[PDB]
């Protein structure tokens, strides 16, 4: 319920090249997962975070959820990749 | 020349691992003016204990991590 | 958010008042410690809480191995 | 679901009322023991479905590559 | 509808055909009078009886969960 | 299906009586021989289509 | 028939009578529970159970183990 | 200098028994001066006992959450 | 030990061409591995011999040289069969 | 280790300090009673710290022998 | 010297009865020398008794304490 | 062998399971019996994957 | 040696003459076994004796239990 | 015999005669039970048997742990 | 924080030639290596180290930095010579 | 800037292998011990040493074992 | 403790390249025959079986023997590889 | 020079961890006005104590 937003009518009247379409892909999702790690990392030192059992119940959920992210985001890019050299490979 | 020197070298430091140096030696000394134990006064309303030298040096060394030096009132094998 | 987040929460949505009860035991007991009405009440509401967080956290677990087999299984 | 499109109760219902039964209450051994079976057998078959659309589409594939 | 752990939870529950009810009853009765020597003796016996009953259930179902998987991983 | 019935007898004696010394010390012992069996035969029969599965693609 | 269940029988065999000494010592003592030579009696019976069973469980245990560790190389 | 929350959990029960904790030695240094006086044991009976209960349900309470969050800490798995 | 009998003198037979010498080590082969397979199929299903520490350690055996023997067979064949291509469509 | 050009040790000295009290006079139970609470904490944190470097190493692992 | 806890809650009593262990014995031997006399006797009634209660006191203090402490040590595991 | 030694020892140990230094005999055999068992399994299966990884090989 | 001797021997050092104080008290008390000074006095130090001990030895498989867990991740 | 023998072997020697002075003094007690010099004598030796027995059954335990833990890992 | 030093200037490529840079890349790769095995190796001998908490916590960090190491250039040197591979077989 | 090589103690490691004082160690303290299995500062030592001995053992066997999975993996890597 | 070895045993001038070959195959086969021999009897002896610091030691020659049948399939298997590509070709 | 002196100097370092300096001294104080030892005095119905 924090800081919400939303973009709109992303493509209504413009459209991206595809050299870009991947150039923000990347980036978006480069920086979220770097905050993830440090979010994590932060956790675990507090002395106060890593002794409360509501605390520690919740930081199951961020490990959890970022190993999950980061294999499907792997598996994707991996399968994508192989049709393109299924395609230019002669 | 440089191969031989650099082996030699590191094989005798590697050797020297098996010889000692610290060789404890006792002293014995005489007490001229005092009871080298300790004494206790049983007065009439309290014990009271003096402590012998022997106990109070060993109560100030015990734990003790460092050397020595400066009792106040080659350089390699040094 | 997510599907794990929302395992976890059907349990918190389901002990409506206890994480507080809990605390407000001990602060009584805390008070007293020698009052055997109050022991007697803390003894119950700290192992219904021991009870509690085991069953959750197992089963957080046991969601994740099979979404982490499925995405496996994607190759 | 409610809706049919012109043109029985599955292992997934019942373990997501197992579980919101369960966690009204989760200390009473009735209810426990009901649950771990049903959790049990939701894993087992949900890893049985997996490993065989994978092998059904590994057959596939190697067929398309043999005719390469 | 059900699967095969719930057949052999189920053998349990239908084996010992009415303690899960009698324990019930037994605790009834001794909370009304907890001096009476007959009534501890009785709960004893009943409340042992029920825990060996749920501990041996749990043990045997784990235990063909863990036959199970091992022959579902066998099917790649 | 012999080792496969006695498994199930076992099984009614006990739940039968689930606090007799003399019942469990039975079962233990044919759920354990019982749960050696299963691994055994499942994994050999795993060897043997393997082997064939290695034949095939070797001429293909 | 199988290996595991001779290693059990081979207890049962080595202790000819126990399990129906305990169950007549039983018997004569709850006649006349206040006589302390059939108190005496009945306290060596009991313990020789107890040690018996547990022996027989643990055994049976580490045999499972070995042949379990063997049977995983198969693969 | 850093407070975790087992901590927390102890000290509830330090800053509970406020002044026990001086009362005890209180009474044990008038009673070691003149033993005899049933004023005086029939007093340190009850400081004494309430000294017991309070370090002994003080330790138990904190071993029962050590074991929580080693049990959830084993999941990170 | 009980109810057991040996074969003592195998039938015999002439060898004169690469035909025979062919067939011959195809029957050989052949028979060789149905015992085999027969074998360890029983040795996994009588049950003194699926539960004995002592009997486990030979069926692992058993298993290992049956497939090693049926993977170098496979193989050689198959190199056999791609040399004889090879220089034919040379 | 770093990300090329991105933007962006008490509890041990604790434990350490508290053991020399103690020590001292192992008989004292205020002294006991806070041993416990900072020999339990430091258990605690060693134990997640380990538990979450190995999950780390091998999300990488699982990445690089994917590729592999 | 070095000296303990319990050595110390021990000693607490020796300083706080500052004088009865030799009162006891000095009493003891004028009455040794002279049995018969009412003076001699009703003093060292009161004197054996206050040594008596004293010993008492101190053992099952020092038992306790001992108590409280195995208590807590025993959570360590 | 082993397989002997450790056999006898059991019988020995079932004819009276309360003598303590019939027991402390039986946990020494049986424990050295374990582990010669696995050493033995698990050199056997290093050795047969070896064997198996040169054909992959030349395949 | 390592740090485990380390932590053990802090006891040792912390407790300046305990062993021996022990161990002379109960030669003075063996010659004498009614003197109620000599009595109090031991039942005190063999007290403390007690305690030291279980103290030093629980605190060492704390930390190896805490080694051994950090080992098991090595791999 | 492996070393697993050789460790339970090195207690069997290092404590001369305890097993025949217990299976001894035993005998003399059993022939009259109620002398405290013959009870006072029985009780150390007991003690002392039984501290020796589980020192070393633990021993032979944590050996047997370092090498299945080292034989695991040669695979 | 003991002894430590750094390399501030690298050598213009105005006057090595291609092969030199490439000598001297590997070099410097084959010694930090071997060095890091070292250190890891002496890590679990000092019985001060290897039974410390805090020391044992360092030591699993540097196992997974060598091990990730080596498994990236292992990868990226087998696409290297594939590439090589593709374009001059083919 | 980058880090300096290091320099490499080439001999030193293979021939500084020998008979290890912690081995020689324990078993000392074992053959104390069984000589008076009650004596309280003899257990207290022993202890100690054996739990050493545990770690040490075990860190030393799951390095060995990572060093030479890295080494299987190349070569599987390459053939 | 019976022990020998063999001194005189290569010559290190260039020589037809024939016999490297053999000379290479008999010194490596006579290598992993001796080393598999010791590897099994080390198992089948219960003094050795059993010691924690022989474990240790039977680990590595494990471990050592692997890498280098491994490493001597993988470069003949390429030796062969390159003579089939350039007569192929 | 410059690959010679790094080194040496980096050796010469992990070298002097060896070498130990601060070195414990020790000294007598008299007193000439007061008493070394703690003292007891008893009050009213306590004792008071100075150390
Ligand atoms: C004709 C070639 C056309 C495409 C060529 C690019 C090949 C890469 C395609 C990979 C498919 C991406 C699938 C990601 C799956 C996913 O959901 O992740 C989204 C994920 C998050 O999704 P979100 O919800 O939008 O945030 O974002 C990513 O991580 C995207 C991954 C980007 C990595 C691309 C790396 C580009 C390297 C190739 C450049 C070489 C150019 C040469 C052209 C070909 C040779 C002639
Ligand atoms: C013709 C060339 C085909 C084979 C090339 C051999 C290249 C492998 C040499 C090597 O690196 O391994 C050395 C390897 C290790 O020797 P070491 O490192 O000196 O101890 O020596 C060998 O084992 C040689 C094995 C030769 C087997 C191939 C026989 C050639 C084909 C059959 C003849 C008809």
């Amino acid at each position: 319920v924090i800081g919400q937003a939303v973009n709109i009518r992303s493509m209504e009247t413009d459209i991206v090249s595809l050299d870009d379409r991947l150039l923000q892909a990347f980036s978006g999702s480069a920086i979220a997962t770097a905050v993830d790690k440090q979010t994590i990392t932060n956790r675990i030192e507090d002395p106060n975070l890593v002794t409360d059992p509501k605390e520690l119940a919740i930081s199951q959920e961020m490990i959890s959820d970022y190993n999950l992210y980061v294999s499907m985001v792997s598996t994707l890019t991996r399968k994508g990749v192989g049709a393109v050299e299924t395609l230019l490979r002669s | 020349y440089v191969d031989m020197v650099v082996n030699a070298a590191t094989m005798m430091d590697k050797q020297n691992d098996g010889i000692e140096l610290g060789r404890q030696k006792i002293g014995v000394m005489r007490l001229n003016n005092t009871f080298v134990g300790d004494r206790t006064y049983n007065l009439r309303d309290q014990k009271m204990v003096i402590p012998g030298i022997a106990t109070a040096i060993e109560r100030l060394l015990q734990g003790e991590e460092q050397p020595l030096g400066n009792i106040v009132s080659m350089s390699l094998q040094e | 958010s997510g599907y794990l987040d929302d395992v976890s929460a059907k349990f918190d949505t389901g002990v409506d008042n206890l994480q507080t009860q809990v605390t407000e035991a001990l602060d009584k007991l805390a008070a007293k410690p020698s009052d055997p009405a109050l022991l007697a009440a803390y003894q119950s509401k700290l192992s219904e809480y021991n009870l509690y967080r085991n069953a959750q956290s197992n089963t957080v677990k046991v969601f994740k191995d099979i979404d982490a087999a499925i995405i496996q299984n994607f190759r």
